[PDB]
């Protein structure tokens, strides 16, 4: 019952590594696409004050 | 006015374009909140295997 | 002229408060990127302490 288990709990932390795993990099894509916009606000916000 | 013009359609531009990086970040959280999700679900088999 | 730099002013605020949120959102990138990682380090202890 025990062996059963280890199957089941490694099992379980291979699937969970490669969820959390697939989580990261879809995370810092995003972090990635984040920057871009913060220079975006940057650009909005200087062609706004040569309008200004 | 032209110079304003030339600023203001290439604001709009970069707002339209600027919104889809943020958009694309949405969709980004989805990712998380349904990758993540399954990880703490997966992770109370690892605790419960763990209890047996 | 004046109404135009009522608008650039108000929307000056917006990109402000837009990158506040913008900002605020890579914040959460830099606990998600740090937290998701360091899960994916547990699943790699219990996997392989599973393996013992």
């Amino acid at each position: 019952q025990l062996t059963a288990t280890v199957k089941q709990n490694a099992e379980n932390a291979r699937q969970a590594s490669h969820l959390a795993l697939s989580a990261s990099e879809t995370a810092q894509r995003g972090g990635k696409v984040v920057d871009n916009v913060v220079q975006t606000m940057r650009d909005i916000s200087t062609s706004s004050q040569k309008i200004a | 006015a032209r110079e304003i013009k030339s600023l203001i359609e290439d604001s709009v531009g970069k707002v339209d374009v600027g919104s889809t990086l943020v958009e694309s970040a949405g969709e980004t959280m989805a990712e998380i909140v349904s990758a993540v999700t399954r990880v703490t679900d997966i992770m109370g088999e690892i605790a419960s295997a763990s209890d047996e």
